[PDB]
RNA sequence: GACCCCAGAAAAGGUGUUGGUUGAUAUAGACAGCAGGACGGUGGCCAUGGAAGUCGGAAUCCGCUAAGGAGUGUGUAACA
């Protein structure tokens, strides 16, 4: 019985990242490239899934 | 409070709809006019507009009077049965005249625009009539 | 108490959309704790109770009898603010002192409810005798042995049938 | 392209004192000392004012890579000053679902014991960085306050309490249970 | 069921034609050369992108074919059916044999025709798209999709010459205004100041 | 198109500064576009109202101010989101009809509230599942005589600081009017004058 | 990483750094941040079970304006 503002708050941690198509890693909601060395820092990202 | 609060506004219109549109999904808020209500007030609905026709009703406690809004498509539509630059000329002066206007002029320079759905060239270097309106 | 008025709510809406008007000829349904139509308790540990338990027995310790219950659950159940130090029921959350009050509901039902359950579940035995001695709880024997949650289901079964 | 200069000043306030032992910068304010030596970067810092008190950062014939330490050096050293000042108390607000979370504060703030997260018998303890003091609010129903002088640590210590509150085999997206850090700011709010 | 195009990259061999010295060649992938309005005047469509092949090298006819359709989904999705002009200016005239081992071995190695390539050469237009003037990052952006149906390196440029016809954009307009250029078609003739004065009382006239 | 744009506001700005010897600046808070819309309409006739930004509005008066001097006054005062009104009527009926016209405006969820409002105790007339979001802000209500009521009054946000969007969307459910504002008169001009 | 033959590599990527080309915005106030607005005809026409800017086929206008698209997205069954 999660209430709102916690929600928001589990999520920004949590849910509301950005995902590299290339290898999965999770990076800042603002993020261009990825930050990691074995995916050539592409600039390929996806937002993490949401639950709904 | 006129007894009633019933300044909902209905879009239905042509055909009778009654229960297959929204009359009888809205109609609990009031409970009075009902299955007889619908009936009545699309009888005096059927014209002013064959489309969807947005439209605004008044309660008797058991009944409804109707005002239909001058819509852009509804108008044009209910008009038509080429420009025709003196019917619209004449429907500025019942229409809701607000507009976020400052001249009259500029009224039927909108809806020449609005009816679009080409009379565009009529209104891009009008010269004639802006004034005539009003 | 909050949980316990959500769930009041619900099912009173519940009841309002999907039945008749309160001029129905079954007439008014919703159920409300100061007309004693809600229960309370857990059915696994054998104890339960209602709004009408507590206001009877604190009448006692203030024809007539139904009257002085009745028009008491009003005061055990609802927004109302009771101060133990005042000692008079209050509608006002804030004191002339400025200090909040307790609502009736948590301060005269379940303040002993939750001072009985620390005390045994935290086996506070001196607690416990102090707690049996005021409530005037009858234990029997073979309960006088047993500690903890089962303790907790013997206390709980005797005070609150 | 080797830039010829780039330099970046800080005030330092009145009631704060500065002390340059070569690279190790020495802020001394009323909450304490922040000692810190910055031996890792090849900077000129120098001390300029006598009412001012500024605090001068020089890098000469710096590429790219290394101008960027400039900014970063009079960051940390405003830190150093905010945490000499003002203090660094980080709130988090611990959210779980259905199983609270039972905090247990052990000596003197230094640890923090996480009971029942997700409703398990295992008890994370966590040890505060050296200087970082923990507490349970009372203006608030489950939160945590983080305050001490140095950010690193203090921050550090709230990444500790936050990654030792952490779900497993579970879609996290749907169990949001843990400690998590919701907002930083300072003791005295001056 | 096609080798690797990596097999026949290269231009190792003399051209060989499809003739009457080689006969049974299978038909060629690529049957369409010119899409969009091919019909469209010259002055509708002013800009001119070609995709200039830098490696000599060949072209499979499958991979122009690829590349083709690449090129035209985007600039149908992008600028409309009616928008834009496509010429593919390489066509597959080579063939290359191929050995089959099911006598065996490297006797009688000589190997029947299986596919077409067209050989390219360094500087060499593979392709070219004209268009309206505002459309040229459309037009750039078609060219460099295709780019990537082909194994070597291409460039694109934005040609200098209005649409496909063989004069400058800059001049296009007063040599038609001082007809020595008539249009029709997608090109245009040009039309030398010699030869008989009756075509220079037509033109005038 | 730009630069043709910032040429017409100049001439724009230069005609009317010509055409109109009272010109009273005005401060634009938290205002939308159909307050804009009502604020011209009830202006049409006989004020008239521009804005822009505020280092067009300096320039183009700095560039006018040799023809006509005495408006380097308002020069230091092109400060923030405000903006000229252009009127001929006297003072205290314009600053009477800017007063008037002030639309009731709705809470606008995440902005600062400035005003203290605590909702009543009454019969709502919400239907009967709306109560959830009364469950949300924390408010217990029950159902009478078919409808929502609250049974006491209860405060929902305090001055000076920011509202959520749960809280916001219930006032305008109940369509209760929340804090109310428009745009304020700074400071006049009459002709080479200063006032407050 | 480290020298003809030569003992090992490709297409494709990089907001790592450097150099270069072309273009653009800007003291009439760039850019990025924080903060406002983000309207009316019009809940535009067909399309339908509901598609109100945001499933789609077409159109791309007007006035208020400082600006607001009959719409770049998220979202709703549609709204919001
Ligand atoms: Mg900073
Ligand atoms: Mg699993
Ligand atoms: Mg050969
Ligand atoms: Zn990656």
């Amino acid at each position: 019985i999660i209430e709102p503002s916690l929600r928001q708050l589990a999520q920004k941690y949590n849910c509301d990242k950005m995902i590299c198509r290339k290898c999965y890693a999770r990076l800042h909601p603002r993020a261009v490239n990825c930050r990691k060395k074995k995916c050539g820092h592409t600039n390929n990202l996806r937002p993490k899934k949401k639950v709904k | 409070p006129n007894e009633i609060k019933v300044v909902y506004l209905r879009c239905t219109g042509g055909e009778v709809g009654a229960t297959s549109a929204l009359a009888p999904k809205i109609g609990p808020l009031g409970l009075s006019p009902k299955k007889v209500g619908d009936d009545i007030a699309k009888a005096t609905g059927d014209w002013k507009g064959l489309r969807i026709t947005v439209k605004l009703t008044i309660q008797n406690r058991q009944a409804q009077i109707e005002v239909v809004p001058s819509a852009s498509a509804l108008i044009i539509k209910a008009l038509k049965e080429i420009t025709f630059d003196e019917i619209v000329n004449i429907a500025r002066q019942m229409r809701h005249r607000s507009l976020a206007r400052e001249l009259s002029g500029t009224i039927k320079e909108i809806l020449g625009t609005a009816q679009s759905v080409h009379p565009h060239d009529i209104i891009d270097d009008i010269n004639s009539g802006a004034v005539e309106c009003p | 108490y909050q949980t316990f008025q959500r769930i009041v709510e619900n099912v009173n809406v519940i009841i309002s959309t999907y039945g008749e008007g309160e001029s129905g000829p079954m007439g008014n349904i919703m159920i409300d704790p100061v007309l004693g139509t809600v229960g309370f308790g857990s059915g696994l540990h054998g104890w339960a109770f209602t709004l009408k338990q507590f206001a009877e027995m604190y009448v006692a310790k203030f024809a007539e009898r139904a009257k002085k219950v009745e028009d008491m659950m009003k005061k055990l159940w609802g927004d109302r603010y009771f101060d133990p130090a005042n000692g008079k029921f209050s509608k006002s959350a804030t004191s002339p002192e400025g200090k909040k009050l307790p609502r009736t509901f948590c301060q005269l039902i379940l303040d002993p409810i939750f001072k009985v359950f620390d005390a045994i579940m935290n086996f506070k035995k001196e607690e416990t005798a102090k707690l049996i001695e005021k409530l005037d709880i009858k234990l029997d024997s073979e309960d006088k042995d047993k500690e903890g949650k089962p303790l907790l289901k013997a206390v709980m079964r005797r005070w609150l049938p | 392209m080797k830039t010829i200069l780039s330099n970046q000043t800080v005030d330092i306030p009145e009631n704060v004192d500065i002390t340059l032992k070569g690279r190790t910068v020495i802020v001394k304010g009323p909450r304490g000392t922040l000692r810190r030596d910055f031996n890792h970067i090849n900077v000129e810092l120098s001390l300029l004012g006598k009412k001012k008190k500024r605090l001068r950062v020089d890098k000469w014939w710096g590429n790219r890579k290394e101008l960027a330490t400039v900014r970063t050096i009079c960051s940390h050293v405003q830190n150093m000053i905010k945490g000499v000042t003002l203090g660094f108390r980080y709130k988090m607000r611990s959210v779980y679902a259905h199983f609270p979370i039972n905090v247990v504060i052990q000596e003197n703030g230094s640890l923090v014991e996480i009971r029942n997260f997700l409703g398990e018998k295992y008890i994370r303890r966590v040890r505060m960085r050296p200087g970082v003091a923990c507490s349970v609010s009372q203006a608030q129903k489950d939160e945590l306050i983080l305050e001490g002088n140095d950010i690193e640590l203090v921050s550090n210590s709230a990444a500790l309490i936050q990654q030792a509150t952490t779900v497993k085999n579970k879609d996290i997206r749907k169990f949001l249970d843990g400690i998590y850090v919701s907002e930083k700011g300072t003791v005295q709010q001056a | 069921g096609r080798r690797p195009a990596r097999c026949y990259r290269y231009c190792k061999n003399k051209p060989y034609p499809k003739s009457r010295f080689c006969r049974g060649v299978p038909d060629a992938k690529i049957r369409i050369f010119d899409l969009g309005r091919k019909k469209a005047k010259v002055d509708e469509f002013p800009l001119g992108g070609h995709m200039v092949s830098d490696e000599y090298e060949q072209l499979s006819s499958e991979a122009l074919e690829a590349a083709r359709i690449c090129a035209n989904k985007y600039m149908v999705k992008s600028c409309g059916r009616d928008g834009f002009h496509m010429r593919v200016r390489l066509h597959p005239f080579h063939v290359i044999r191929i050995n089959k081992m099911l006598q065996t071995g490297m006797r009688g190695a000589f190997g029947k025709p299986q596919g077409t390539v067209a050989r390219v050469h360094i500087g060499q237009v593979i392709m070219s798209i004209r268009t309206k003037l505002q459309n040229e990052e459309h037009v750039i952006e078609a060219l460099r999709r295709a780019k990537f149906k082909f194994p070597g390196r291409q460039k694109i440029h934005i040609s200098k010459k209005w649409g496909f016809t063989k004069f400058n954009a800059d001049e296009f307009e007063d040599m038609v205004a001082k007809k020595c250029l008539i249009p029709d078609g997608c090109g245009v003739k040009y039309v030398p100041s010699h030869g008989p004065l009756d075509k220079w009382r037509v033109l005038h006239s | 198109d730009r630069a043709t744009w910032k040429s017409n506001y100049f001439l724009k700005i230069i005609q009317l500064l010509d055409d109109y010897p009272k010109c009273f600046i005005v401060g634009a808070d938290n205002v939308g576009s159909k307050q804009m819309q009502q604020i011209r309409m009830s202006l049409r006739g006989k004020a008239v109202v521009l804005m822009g930004k505020n280092t067009m509005m300096r320039k183009a008066i700095r560039g006018h101010l040799e023809n006509n001097p005495a408006l380097e006054k308002l020069l230091p005062h092109i400060r923030g989101n405000v903006g000229f009104v252009f009127t001929k009527e006297d003072l205290t009926e314009i600053r009477d009809m800017l007063l008037a016209n002030k639309v009731p405006a709705a809470a606008r969820a995440g902005a600062i509230a400035p005003c203290e409002v605590t909702v009543p105790a009454q019969n709502t007339g919400l239907g009967p599942e709306k109560t959830s979001f009364f469950q949300a802000l924390g408010i217990t209500t029950k159902i009478s005589r078919g409808t929502i009521e609250i049974l006491s009054d209860v405060q929902l946000i305090k001055t000076g600081d920011k509202v959520g969007a749960s809280e916001a969307t219930l006032l305008n459910m109940l369509n209760i009017s929340p804090f109310s504002f428009g745009l304020v008169i700074q400071q006049v001009f009459d002709n080479g004058s200063i006032y407050n």
